[PDB]
């Protein structure tokens, strides 16, 4: 699934930077100004051992 | 003098007011900042 | 358990033997042992395995787990 | 954000700290996959969704409100000081708190002796100064930096 919904992405955006034109293309001081910066995702794993993580075999001799 | 330091004046007045307690990393992270 | 009459429900993981011998690791930071320190870890699945199969009680599997459950985040973060 | 709280002379400090935190990179990378050392960079140099990083933004500000006002060139040598007590014209940064050293350099020893290091280039302005602007900066900083002394200067 997330290799599919990547692939569609990748593929769209190698299309939009096709259509970059440096000719044109304007800076404003408002992405510095009234625009948050960007931020990568900062998701860490914890509390890997609760119940709902026991595999069923397990669980079921349990 | 700039428009440019009127875009910086504010954007230190964002990342300075602008700016899961029952965390194992949590806690750990703080009895860690009181040694230092 | 029984010995303290009450007083305690179960023993803090400082006194875990576990525990004891894989945070000893983390925190000295020993070289020597580093490639040692999962061993220690696994101690974890010998109880819990003897646990589920000749004590057969849910109760202690249950307080092998949560053990379990907060010296491996303490574990990652070390 | 040590950079943002100190004077220009700092930014060789920066690149030191930098070249530092690059090698910190290359040596995780043989065994972590993490992000690209370009893209952490220019994301905490908030240069990502915006054309000028907190760096270029900061030279600026040093520019127009320490090195401008309070320093004096010296033609033979090729190099600024700062100008005389009555003359030197004070404007209070808010400090930054100090971190764990592993955030710096990697130990106490290890900042004791990069801070000496490179405080040798605290009481002056010259090339090698220039240069980590000019790397730093690349042709879109230098540029507009240009663009705004042409604007201080017409103010003036």
């Amino acid at each position: 699934f997330r290799v599919n919904s990547l692939q569609e992405r990748v593929d769209r955006l190698s299309v939009s930077v096709t259509q970059l034109d440096p000719k044109e293309e304007e800076l404003s001081l408002q992405d510095i100004t009234m625009r948050k910066a960007f931020r990568s995702s900062t998701i860490q794993d914890q509390q890997l051992f609760d119940r709902k993580t026991l595999p069923i075999p397990l669980q079921e001799t349990y | 003098r700039s428009v440019l330091l009127e875009a910086i004046r504010k954007g230190i007045q964002l990342r300075k007011v602008e700016e899961i307690e029952n965390d194992v990393a949590t806690i750990l992270s703080r009895r860690i900042a009181v040694e230092y | 358990l029984e010995l303290t009459m009450g007083r305690r429900i179960q023993f803090p993981i400082e006194m875990s033997m576990p525990w004891i011998l894989t945070d000893h690791i983390l925190e000295t930071k020993e070289a020597s042992m580093m490639e040692y320190v999962l061993y220690s870890l696994d101690l974890y699945n010998d109880s819990a395995h003897y646990a589920l199969t000749r004590f057969n009680k849910q109760f202690l599997y249950d307080e092998i787990e949560a053990e379990v459950n907060l010296c491996f985040d303490q574990f990652v973060y070390k | 954000g040590r950079f943002e709280s100190e004077d220009l002379t700092s930014i060789v400090e920066l690149d030191g700290l930098l070249e530092i935190n690059r090698m910190t990179h290359k040596l995780l990378s043989r065994y972590l996959t993490l992000d690209g050392f370009d893209a952490m960079f220019r994301e905490a140099n908030h240069n990502v969704s915006a054309p000028y990083g907190r760096i270029t933004l900061h030279v600026f500000w040093e520019l127009n409100y320490d090195f401008l006002p309070n320093y004096c060139y010296n033609g033979s040598t090729n190099r600024f000081v700062r100008t005389v007590l009555p003359f030197s014209q004070e404007f209070q940064r808010d400090k930054q708190p100090n971190a764990q050293p592993q955030y710096l350099h990697g130990s106490k020893a290890l900042n004791l002796a990069y801070s000496s290091i490179y405080g040798s280039y605290r009481n002056f302005v010259g090339p090698p100064h220039f240069q980590v602007i000019c790397r730093l900066l690349g042709y879109q900083g230098i540029a507009v930096v240009m663009e705004e002394l042409l604007k201080v200067v017409k103010s003036l």
